[PDB]
């Protein structure tokens, strides 16, 4: 045969690209979790960014391999879906492709497998379904407070925990706003966290609104005032120009 | 199909096999306890089978989701097994390779 | 040619050079030694598939098997099988005790000569720091022996030694040697290794054996002869049939009624060969041979009670038990070649019939176990731990001292070592501080054997004693990686075993450490 | 130039156990397709060039002879299996590499042997309380008498073979053969011989002792065959004129001796035909052949005589007639003799055969087969060795299980409900013990040509419904009740193949490192 | 191609070890030399860890991010950098517990940032305060970094340089205490003369010589004025190019370049400045109308620098030069000075006070004496800052490592855990700075650090150090061997952030 290139078909090529795709998967094995460890990508400059996070390493991992670069795509329909799950997606599908090819060693079809595996995936929802939980209990029961609490953990500040759990519970139940026919949902802008010293952790305090880190200078002007009406303006009433 | 979904149920179980060996404990034991657990639930419903456990990869044991808060999306839990078996499925379609 | 070999002079013997590190490689000797029998540690450990040179197969895990057929040829590791010998003199336990501690010991070597120590510093801080380990050993005696001589004492201190040597036989070793060491106990002081000898009968298992006194024989009474108090024991070893002579002797048989004559005239002296046991007053013969059927008539008529002994082994056993010595020729009538011996009787025990040797008049000590087994394998793995088992025990004739096992002496003996060698001033202290880290592996072994994390298990272990809750010992649980109090559970092992055991691992770290250079001499 | 090995092989670690591991693997390969009563042969010759051709695991084993140590560990458990049980060599053989290579993924995983040691030691300990929990004693339920039964598994053993359509008429002769034994049977007692030609239907079964008598000497019209109280006697003597063996040779030079040394050499022969003429033996079988000269002799002195009689039927014969198998002729006396009430020389077949009927010690039988070809006979022989085996078995054990892979996926279902509900290491290896009893339905579909994952996955459907005696059947290519169908088989012995299968796999898991010794 | 598992974790230990191995050796005052093989056959001898390797070039990626680790501390402090690479690269040394015990990198992250906890809390203990009022203290810290060069002939006069410079830049007003010293004291050089001229001026210099003799030469009130725009010709929005080659072209150009300036250089003069400086380059045709009212012609300055002169006069930023107005004025300044140092002119525009701004004015007999005294003075600055910065000090010379060292041993006693066996390894790998100093000096090593050991037990931890002179150990109360607190503050700190970063690497991938 005179063909424009290389032919190849048969199991081999079912061998081949399951081990493409599940040494995808051992470059997001480690990465995943809160405690998932960094790894190097070395660029074709000289440089080396040191990334841990696993959305990151699915972008600047670049493999010539067909195999490898079905597993690419997946990352473009997870953000623009949800925004996160990436990596659980990798392993998950990387692992069902090398049970799956255990299967073909097994004398079976994979139209079987595939036909199955739809089947598995439509009474995973529903199992899952039924066993949710709605979205309540943000006063009066805990599964809040102690739910940040972990996460503070990491830190110097995770030695009063029960102080500073109540200042982000508080803070996240008051920015909830409807907005569009009983949607609610969170803002990406959230409550401006200042600093001072006063003297010991301990003296925080949750005030109910914005605070502005500015100084008004003169003492003679009062700094109580009654009125409703707020200002704001961007040109100066100092001396104007033209253009700079 | 009954093998192509009893293989389904192990292929899940490497989601909490790789956040053992990250969480520095035996995997054997930490795996094997999650469903331990989540089997009781199935066999009677009375309330002395532990329900809804979840993973402290802290402190190498498991707890309850509902007491510690690890609460997750079910959208991204949901978009996350519709797309993985979709990804499985295209690359298992392939029996030939041409190149030119 | 140029250039020549450097430190190579003599006979063309491989001499490594400084850089080369001639000492290092006598460690890595004992290194791989010790790895053949770091994970055979334990109950949890590994069988060994021995190919014996006669071509037999064997699946044991003894400590003194491995050593015997894995011929060694290096002879910076033969110090330790020649202190491993030495271990099984005057004690029966601490073998892989020697070939771990000192294993260990010179694997924690090689790390202080890598800084630059001298090797003629480092081996006198292992001296110093031994006989600071013969000071603790009797301050960490927690417990001893009762001394009443009954079944329940001995059997209940019996269960060390049955651990790690057949597992499984945890209740029914512990109770056949305990009926077999009590019938010598009154003898005070003559307790020996040697009075207890192990038979063997292909039969169903463990559970179908028995003890019993006296020396016991497999094979059956030949003749008709039930019981016989005669004293006179004349063993032959030559086989019971025509006679031979040492001259000449031809026998022409040329026509059919020279073939009747010849048959009848063998028949006639083999008459007469029993004849020549009848007058001397020798009613006990035991035969090493095969037996005829005419000699078995010669038997009942002059009442001689005949037994046959095929194996050489067990008859070497009566030449050192009543003083018969065997002899080759056709019966000589001999009486200084004989035993001695008050009551020969035979009898059954589980529908198997053995020949009993036993004494009345004398205080007795001779014990025999019949061992039963359904293969040959397995019944071999449990008569070397009625060896191990009784040598045990023949160690407790001497001052009773017991010490908690399982760690509880290895990290408690670790941690006061390390207190003598921090305060102690000098260069000295890095030896010292080798020494109580070498004590670590051996519940390093016993825990990496049971598929536990080894080190969980050291710092669960030094919690324990930091608190000063001694006897704490390594929980036998794969699933269970915590501990458990050793005086409750019952392992409690020897001072005397383990005073040897330190004191040979550290002499055999002395004498590897000694030798740098390896030379061949011709004679 | 010092080295601590010098030529001794040992090695240690991970890659010794996977050594291990993948060795049992070939001993298995050698016995995977024998499995079943519809199995493969295999083909094995010796070093005298004579083919073997038989599908017994027993006989394959003890052939092959591999020098491999973990391969050595696997004949003296198919020794024991025939000491325990009796046979069973090829189940054990199969199941114990297959525990073996469930686990070993999980030993290159970093795994410890030593737990998986201590997870076949418990499954294998509930193995044995879960079979005789299911296992039902049957001996008089629904009120049918035992011949029914053991006609009607029997029945289900020898379909779909050559007897399939006459099946009725074999099932019958089967039960009373071991009928006619004693309460201490055993399948070295039932011979069966074969006589070419015929039809099926001219089967008959001897109530003694039959063979092939191969005579084909002379000695016609003479020694009548009908006897009350003969006395059999078993010699190895040659009785001919001009034996290869009993001859006389004397170099004179006188005429007159001539005649005296002919009458000498006639002496040997005359004098050992009058030894037994003095014993009283009516009936003479003899190993060596019987020349013509002393047929004639028991044709006047009205005795039988018939030689060319194998040793092994002649053994047959002692243990039926009571007495013993004497070489010479002078030590022939009534203590060696045998008896019985019904001797006859029959023409079955075309040829002569000899039989004794009506023995004191008649603990013996023969089948005869008749048929078109011996390679009919051949298999015939074996299907009705294996017909027998299922009577016999049922006789001595009362509490049976169903077979077909009815226990082994009952097995399989309980040891993976009880692996759930257990925390630790002991979940994935004794759920790894289960699918690995699966082996035994698989390879009889395998064995049998069926669709091996067709079948599979509806018989595990089956037993999810709460079916617990359904298995595959050999006959239809679906899947049906055992107990009903009586495919039988007792509970001692399916205990009896776990525990030696778990053994077997547990020497192989302990092994770490192999000890060489330079001879 | 890619390589995953632990054989990256034990292949970027070998790559740290590699380049700990090199400068181990460069340690102290008697550190030793090292030679460089360069292609072209040149052979340099520094025995700087900073010189030796930028000219080495690497391949490792963990090699690689050894260098640059150290290249930022350097940035940062400027002194230290040769002890943070050997502490990095003896931290992840002791492979036993990383590959041998089968551990997890967590549990030793885990054990190491707690390790990183113990090492601010035990140098604030074995601490001293300084009297930074005093110069006769400021003198015995300095010292130890001038010593075997060629600027000690003039210690007493160039440690006058330093400390005034660190004071002027410092800020009390602003609390937290601030010193940069690459733009508030800019140091430019200048040949001629003798060290002893050097002297520290309070203003801004501006390098840009004297080409026309019409200029102010002495203005005790100097006018400023700032500008942003160009003093060129008049460019498009577009980017068309400027191209004069037809004679028709060079007077419409030149007659729209005439009217343009003299139109930008009415609005300047109309003020009556002395000194003109711009952002952007003066054309030839520019100052052809600036020398007709004398100003001084200063351009081609950055916008950095033209803040700092915003804050020594008090000018207004103006962008464009048609809006001018009165304000842009610089009254209160000292002098303007066009005067020529050394056949160089120099524009002065300083003043008697401290306007948030200075310069160091070096001379010297020749270029190569200007190029000693630079590199001597910057990295003296740089070591007085951080004793401004926090008036501590810490025993150095080896006994703030043993210090350390035996503090974190009997912590250990009370450190339950799995995690106690890597939290022992610290302690010595800690102590690497005296074993390299005793080995330097030539005595023998473990002879001296078992008996350093023994004096760090009994008695004081804050005495018995190493002196890197006579190969004994000495008392760190009696010579003048006092380290900073700040640089071994980011040292140990540095070296801990290194060891978490190779440790946490567990796969190296390659992808543009
Ligand atoms: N609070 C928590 N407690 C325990 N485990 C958690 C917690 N939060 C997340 N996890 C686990 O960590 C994993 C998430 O890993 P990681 O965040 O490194 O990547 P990823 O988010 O899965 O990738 P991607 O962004 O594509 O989905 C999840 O599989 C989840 O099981
Ligand atoms: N089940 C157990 N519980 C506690 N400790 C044990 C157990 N098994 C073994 N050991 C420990 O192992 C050491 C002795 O073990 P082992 O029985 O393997 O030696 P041994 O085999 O008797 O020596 P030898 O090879 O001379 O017979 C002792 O220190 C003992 O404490
Ligand atoms: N008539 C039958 N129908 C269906 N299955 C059968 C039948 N007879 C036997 N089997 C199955 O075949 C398996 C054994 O096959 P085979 O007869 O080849 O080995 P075996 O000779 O019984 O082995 P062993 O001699 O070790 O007992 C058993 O598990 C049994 O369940
Ligand atoms: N005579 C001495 N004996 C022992 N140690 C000394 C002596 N003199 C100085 N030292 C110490 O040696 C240290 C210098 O060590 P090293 O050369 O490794 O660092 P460095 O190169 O100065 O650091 P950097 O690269 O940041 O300048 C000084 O901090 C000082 O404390």
């Amino acid at each position: 045969l005179s063909v424009f290139g290389d032919r190849s078909t048969g199991e081999t090529i079912r061998s081949q690209n399951v081990m493409a795709a599940a040494s995808i998967a051992n470059i997001v094995k480690s990465s995943l979790g809160p405690v998932g460890l960094d790894k190097m990508l070395v660029d074709d400059i000289g440089d080396v960014t040191i990334t841990n996070d696993g959305a990151t390493i699915l972008k600047l991992l670049e493999v010539e391999h067909p195999a490898a670069k079905v597993l690419c795509e997946l990352a473009d329909l997870q953000d623009k879906e949800v925004g996160d799950g990436t990596t659980s997606v990798v392993i998950i599908a990387a692992e069902l492709l090398k049970n799956a090819d255990e299967l073909v060693k097994q004398k079976i079809h994979p139209t079987s497998v595939i036909s199955g595996y739809r089947l598995a995936c439509k009474e995973a929802v529903r199992y899952i379904n039924e066993n949710l939980i709605v979205n309540t209990d943000e006063l009066g029961r805990d599964c809040l407070i102690n739910a940040a609490k972990t996460s503070m953990s990491s830190k110097i500040i995770g030695i009063n925990g029960d102080f500073f759990a109540n200042m982000v519970v508080d803070a996240v139940l008051a920015i909830k706003y409807t907005d569009i026919r009983g949607q609610p949902r969170y803002p990406v802008n959230s409550v401006n966290i200042l600093k001072a010293h006063g003297r010991s952790q301990m003296e925080s305090m949750l005030i109910s609104g914005y605070a502005l880190n500015c100084v008004v200078g003169s003492q003679g002007m009062p700094k109580r005032i009654v009125n409703a009406k707020i200002a704001c303006l961007d040109f100066s009433l100092q001396k104007t120009k033209m253009k700079l | 199909e009954q093998l192509a979904i009893a293989e389904f149920a192990r292929s899940l179980l490497v989601i909490p096999n790789t956040l053992a060996v990250n969480a520095a404990q035996d995997s054997t034991d930490l795996v094997a306890k999650l469903r331990a657990f989540h089997n009781e639930a199935q066999v009677n419903p009375e309330r002395k089978n532990l329900k809804w456990i979840g993973l402290d990869l802290s402190n190498g044991k498991p707890r309850d989701n509902k007491q510690a808060g690890v609460f997750e999306p079910t959208i991204v839990k949901v978009k996350s097994l519709k797309f993985a078996t979709e990804a499985a499925i295209t690359i298992l379609r392939i029996d030939d390779l041409i190149k030119l | 040619k140029a250039p020549g070999f450097a430190q190579m002079l003599k006979e063309g013997a491989k001499h490594f050079s400084g850089l080369e590190e001639a000492v290092y490689r006598n460690i890595q000797a004992c290194k791989e030694l010790a790895q053949t029998t770091r994970t055979a540690y334990g109950p949890n450990g590994m069988n060994k598939m021995v190919i014996n040179h006669l071509e037999k197969l064997f699946v044991t895990n003894d400590a003194a098997t491995i050593l015997r057929e894995l011929e060694v040829q290096h002879p910076a590791a033969k110090m330790i099988v020649m202190a491993s010998h030495m271990q099984e003199q005057e004690v029966g336990d601490g073998t892989n005790f020697v070939l771990v501690f000192a294993g260990a010991l010179l694997e924690l070597a090689e790390e202080l000569l890598r800084i630059g120590l001298s090797v003629s510093e480092v081996i006198e801080g292992y001296e110093i720091a031994c006989r600071k380990a013969h000071e603790i050993l009797p301050n960490l005696v927690c417990c001893s022996a009762k001394n009443l001589r009954d079944i329940d004492e001995v059997s209940s201190l019996l269960r060390t030694s049955i651990m790690s040597k057949q597992y499984g036989n945890e209740v029914f070793l512990a109770k056949l040697i305990a009926q077999a060491c009590v019938s010598i106990f009154p003898d005070s002081g003559h307790f020996n290794v040697d009075n207890i000898r192990v038979c063997k009968i292909l039969g169903s298992g463990i559970s179908s054996s028995s003890v019993l006194h006296g020396m016991v024989f497999k094979k059956e009474t030949e003749g008709d002869v039930t019981s016989v108090k005669d004293a006179k024991i004349a063993v032959y070893s030559c086989p019971f049939d025509g006679m031979i002579t040492e001259t000449k002797g031809t026998v022409l048989i040329k026509t059919a009624e020279e073939l009747m004559n010849f048959s009848k005239g063998e028949e006639n002296l083999m008459d007469a060969q029993v004849k020549a046991i009848a007058d001397t007053g020798a009613n006990v013969v035991v035969t090493g041979g095969k037996v005829a059927d005419m000699a078995l008539h010669y038997a009942n008529k002059y009442n001689i009670m005949l037994v046959r002994l095929n194996s050489k082994w067990d008859l070497r056993r009566l030449c050192k038990t009543v003083g018969a010595t065997a002899l080759p020729r056709l019966t000589p009538p001999v009486l200084e070649e004989m035993g001695h011996c008050d009551s020969v009787y035979l009898s059954e025990v589980g529908d198997t019939q053995v020949v009993v040797f036993k004494h009345e008049k004398e205080d007795g000590a001779i014990s025999t176990i019949v061992l039963r087994g359904s293969t040959d394998n397995l019944m071999d793995d449990i008569e070397r731990a009625v060896d191990d088992g009784v040598n045990t025990f023949k160690v407790l004739t001497r001052d009773k001292r017991l010490v908690p096992g399982g760690g509880a002496t290895e990290i408690e003996l670790a941690k006061q070592i390390t207190s003598y060698g921090e305060t102690c001033p000098g260069l000295e202290q890095y030896a010292i501080k080798k020494f109580a880290e070498a004590f670590e592996a051996i519940p390093r072994a016993l825990a990496e054997n049971s598929g536990v994390k080894a080190n969980e298990v050291i710092s669960k272990l030094y919690a324990v004693h930091q608190e000063g809750n001694k006897n704490v010992g390594l929980d036998i649980e794969a699933e269970v990686p915590a501990v458990k109090d050793m005086l409750e559970a019952g392992i409690l092992d020897t001072y005397l075993g383990k005073y040897w055991a330190i004191k040979l691992a550290t002499n055999a770290a002395v004498t590897v450490l000694r030798v740098d250079q390896i030379i061949m001499a011709k004679p | 130039v010092i080295l601590l090995k010098e030529g001794t092989d040992s090695s240690q670690g991970i890659p010794q156990l996977v050594s291990n591991i993948s060795a049992c693997q070939v001993i298995a390969e050698a016995v995977r397709t024998t499995l079943g009563p519809r199995g493969m042969d295999k083909l094995i010759v010796d070093g005298r060039g004579k083919a073997t051709i038989s599908n017994d695991g027993a006989t394959i084993l003890k052939l092959l002879d591999v020098v491999h140590p973990a391969a050595k560990t696997l004949v003296d458990i198919a020794k024991s299996q025939d000491a325990e049980v009796g046979d069973g060599t090829t189940s054990v053989t199969l199941l114990a590499a297959e525990f073996l290579k469930q686990v070993k993924p999980y030993v290159e995983e970093g795994l410890h042997p030593q737990i998986i040691i201590r997870a076949f030691r418990t499954a294998t300990q509930l193995a044995v309380n879960k079979i005789k929990e299911i296992a039902v004693t049957v001996k008089k339920a629904d009120k049918v008498e035992q011949r029914k039964l053991l006609e009607k598994c029997a029945m289900t053993a020898l379909s779909s073979k050559l007897i399939s359509q006459q099946k009725a008429f074999f099932a019958k002769m089967v039960v009373d053969a071991v009928m006619m034994l004693d309460d201490l049977l055993q399948l070295k007692m039932i011979g069966i011989k074969k006589v070419q030609g015929g039809a099926l239907e001219d089967s008959q079964l001897v109530a003694g002792v039959a063979f092939k008598k191969t005579f084909s000497y002379a000695g016609f019209e003479m020694q009548p065959k009908k006897y009350h109280n003969p006395k059999i006697a078993l010699l190895n003597v040659e009785l001919e004129l001009k034996a290869e063996k009993d001859n006389a040779e004397i170099r004179v030079h006188t005429v007159e001796d001539y005649q005296a040394i002919v009458d000498a050499e006639w002496n040997i022969l005359y004098d050992k035909l009058e030894k037994i003429h003095h014993s009283g033996a009516k009936v003479v079988s003899s190993k060596l052949p019987i020349g013509d000269v002393a047929t004639q002799y028991f044709a006047d002195r009205d005795m039988f005589c018939a030689g060319r009689v194998p040793e092994e039927d002649l053994k047959r014969t002692m243990m039926a007639c009571g007495g013993s198998i004497q070489t010479s002729v002078n030590a022939l006396s009534a203590d060696v003799l045998g008896r019985c009430q019904v001797f006859e020389e029959t023409q079955i077949g075309g040829e002569r055969y000899n039989f004794f009927t009506g023995c004191p010690k008649a603990k013996t039988c023969t089948f005869i087969l008749r048929g078109g070809a011996e390679q009919f006979m051949e298999e015939t022989e074996r299907s009705l060795h294996d017909a027998i085996m299922i009577v016999r078995r049922a006789i001595k054990n009362d509490s049976v299980v169903a077979g077909g892979g009815a226990i082994e996926m009952e097995l399989s279902k309980y040891l993976r409900d009880y692996s759930r509900t257990i925390p630790g290491k002991q979940q994935l290896l004794i759920g790894a013990y289960a699918k690995a009893l699966e082996i035994i339905p698989r390879q009889l579909c395998d064995n049998a040509g069926f669709d091996a994952t067709n079948i599979l996955n509806k018989l595990r459907a089956r037993h999810a419904q709460g079916g617990t005696w359904y298995g595959v059947d050999i006959n239809n290519e679906d899947i049906a009740d055992n107990f009903e169908a009586f495919v039988w088989e007792p509970a001692m012995v399916r205990i009896n193949a776990l525990t030696a299968a778990s053994e077997a796999a547990c020497l192989i898991v302990s092994v770490d490192e192999t000890i060489k010794n330079p001879r | 191609k890619r390589e995953s598992g632990r054989k990256v974790q034990s292949g970027n230990i070998n790559a740290a070890k590699t380049i700990a191995d090199i400068i181990r050796t460069c340690l102290g005052p008697k550190s030793m030399m090292k030679m460089l093989l360069d292609p072209m056959g040149g052979i340099v001898m520094t025995n700087d860890g900073n010189a030796i390797l930028r000219e080495i070039q690497v391949q490792h990626p963990a090699a690689k991010s050894m260098i640059e680790i150290s290249r930022t501390q350097d940035e940062e402090v400027g002194d230290g950098t040769t002890s943070v690479i050997i502490l990095a690269g003896e931290m992840l040394s002791v492979a036993e517990h990383f590959l041998e015990q089968q551990m997890h990198p967590t549990v030793v992250i885990s054990a190491y940032r707690k390790a990183l906890d113990d090492m601010i809390s035990t140098l604030k203990k074995i601490s001293i305060p300084v009297d930074i009022s005093d110069s006769d203290m400021m003198l015995n810290i300095i010292n130890s970094s001038i010593t075997t060069k060629a600027i000690s002939r003039w210690s007493s006069l160039a440690c006058n340089i330093a400390l005034d410079a660190v004071k002027m830049v410092q800020f009390e007003e602003n609390g937290r205490k601030e010193i940069d010293i690459k733009k508030y004291a800019r140091v430019e050089k200048i040949p001629g003369g003798i060290i002893e001229d050097s002297c520290v001026l309070r203003g801004v210099m501006i390098n840009k010589d004297v080409t026309h003799p019409r200029m102010r030469r002495y203005i005790k009130n100097p006018r400023i004025v700032l500008l942003d725009s160009s003093l060129e010709y008049k460019k498009g929005e577009s980017q068309t190019d400027i191209e004069i080659t037809r004679e028709e072209d060079f007077t419409r150009i030149l007659q729209m370049e005439e009217e343009y300036i003299q139109q930008l250089c009415e609005d300047i003069i109309q003020l009556k400045p002395d000194v003109v400086i711009t952002e952007k380059g003066i054309s030839d045709l520019a100052q052809h109308y600036l020398m007709r009212a004398n100003i001084t012609a200063i351009r081609r300055v950055r916008k950095t620098d033209n803040n700092r002169i915003a804050r020594a006069c008090g000018a207004r930023i103006v962008s464009r030069p048609e809006e001018l107005r009165e304000d842009d004025v610089g009254t209160g300044a000292g002098l303007l000075e066009i005067k020529k140092i050394g056949d160089e002119y120099f524009t002065f525009i300083t003043d008697c006070k401290d306007p948030k701004a200075c310069t160091i004015l070096l001379r010297g007999a020749s270029k190569e004496i200007l190029s000693e005294v630079e590199r001597n003075l910057q990295d003296a600055m740089q070591v007085c800052r951080n004793v401004l910065l926090d008036p501590q000090l810490v025993p150095g010379g080896g006994a703030s490592e043993m210090a350390v060292a035996h503090a974190l041993t009997e912590k250990s006693k009370a450190m339950t855990g799995v995690e106690q066996w890597p939290y022992r390894a610290v302690a010595q790998a800690l102590e690497v700075i005296p074993r390299t100093l005793i080995q330097n000096c030539g005595a023998s090593t473990i002879r001296l650090l078992t008996s350093l050991r023994a004096k760090h037990t009994q008695e004081n931890c804050e005495t018995w150090g190493v002196n890197g002179e006579t190969g004994t150990l000495v008392d760190m109360k009696e010579l003048g061997i006092w380290e900073p607190l700040a640089v071994k503050l980011q040292t140990y700190k540095t070296a801990v952030e290194t060891a978490v970063l190779l440790l946490r690497i567990d796969d190296i991938v390659s992808g543009h």
